[PDB]
């Protein structure tokens, strides 16, 4: 299957005294692998997964000095966008960037992305030619003139052409007794009932990597939307994901729905009855 | 592995 | 000024046994901006040893983050999440249902 790595930054300002919160994470596929945190002791990059810390000083070293870099780079922009913006002073703003790469079962690139937003707001997207720029207003229109007379968009599709995907294969490999490895949907059916008329069918799927899943309800072999819930997936916590879905039955008629599970760990989407 | 460089807007 | 109010779900990490040692886990997302208060609560009571997650966000740019501790869940002691955020005019209170 599909592999991806991501980076998230998040910088929220301090209007009364210093520099803002910055805090950053790094990601392979659904598994973190490294933090920075500005409010953390350590000022260092540090490693998330057991996999990561196969590499040396060397990485630290050079992790750290950019995720620092990335940090003063935010700081600037909060400033200079309160500019553009005409804000003061008094309240605290938020940026976040996310970038990365995507490769398909090969391992060969598929997409590549960089996005920016002001106050949970797009500002500027690289676009999917990793070629041009896509800026939501007239400020960001400003920063897309910068960005395109100092070329950054050629700067950064030879890392997510090149860097992103040559360190993605490398981490699939060195961490391969887990990310390579897909953990199927453990699954179950629970009942209620409301009312003596009335009841509940809730289809459970957990302990499953990668956090990608489908779970559909058929009432008699058909599909059925109305009258289901279907929770947003979760961590459990120890790097694996949960989700349930529910429908609601006539009591008695239970025997006509079934659950229909999908997901990469099972050769054959699976079927549960109450 | 981050990114080299990272402009700013 | 962006304002998305956080959804909440309370949860174990393993399937929930009394007298096995687990984690009480509360997972707020979709939420913006970031500042927000979580605590996890055994019997109304708040638990002082509670851990989270490093803030991400998702493509739509709302931020998640998971809240944990761990617990030995027992047959009476009742458990829940609560929390606050700019969007709440109250703290809000979720409970722990095992038999969801």
């Amino acid at each position: 299957g599909s592999h991806s790595m991501r980076y998230f930054f998040t910088s929220v300002s301090r209007p009364g005294r210093g520099e803002p919160r910055f805090i950053a994470v790094g990601y392979v596929d659904d598994t973190q692998f490294v933090r920075f945190d500005s409010d953390a002791a350590s000022q260092r990059m540090e490693p998330r997964a057991p996999w990561i810390e196969q590499e040396g000083p060397e990485y630290w070293d050079g992790e750290t000095r950019k995720v620092k870099a990335h940090s003063q780079t935010h700081r600037v922009d909060l400033g200079t966008l309160r500019g553009y913006y005409n804000q003061s002073e008094a309240g605290s703003h938020t940026v976040q960037r996310m970038y990365g790469c995507d490769v398909g079962s090969d391992w060969r690139f598929l997409r590549g992305y960089h996005q920016y937003a002001y106050d949970g707001k797009d500002y500027i997207a690289l676009k999917e030619d990793l070629r041009s720029w896509t800026a939501a207003d007239m400020a960001a229109q400003t920063t897309k003139h910068k960005w395109e007379a100092a070329h950054v968009a050629e700067q950064l599709r030879a890392y997510l052409e090149g860097t992103c995907v040559e360190w993605l294969r490398r981490y699939l490999e060195n961490g391969k007794e887990t990310l390579q490895r897909t953990d199927a949907p453990k699954t179950h059916m629970t009942h209620h009932a409301v009312s003596d008329h009335e009841a509940t069918l809730r289809c459970w799927a957990l302990s499953f990597y990668p956090a990608e899943i489908t779970l559909t309800w058929q009432r008699d072999g058909e599909d059925q939307t109305q009258d289901t819930e279907l929770v947003e997936t979760r961590p459990a916590g120890d790097g694996t994901f949960q989700k349930w879905v529910a429908v609601v039955v006539p009591s008695g008629q239970e025997q006509r729905y079934t659950c229909h599970v999908q997901h990469e760990g099972l050769p054959k989407p699976l079927t549960l009855r109450w | 592995n981050l990114v080299p460089m990272v402009a700013t807007v | 000024m962006i304002q998305r109010t956080p959804k909440i779900q309370v949860y174990s990490r393993h399937p929930a046994e009394n007298g096995k040692s687990n984690f009480l886990n509360c997972y707020v997302s979709g939420f913006h901006p970031s500042d927000i208060e979580v605590d996890l609560l055994k019997n109304g009571e708040r638990i002082e040893k509670v851990e989270h997650s490093d803030l991400s966000f998702s493509k739509d740019w709302s931020f998640y983050l998971l809240y944990y501790t761990e617990f030995t869940p027992t047959e009476k002691d009742e458990y829940a999440c609560r929390v606050n955020h700019v969007t709440l005019s109250q703290p809000k209170i979720v409970k722990w249902d095992r038999d969801m």
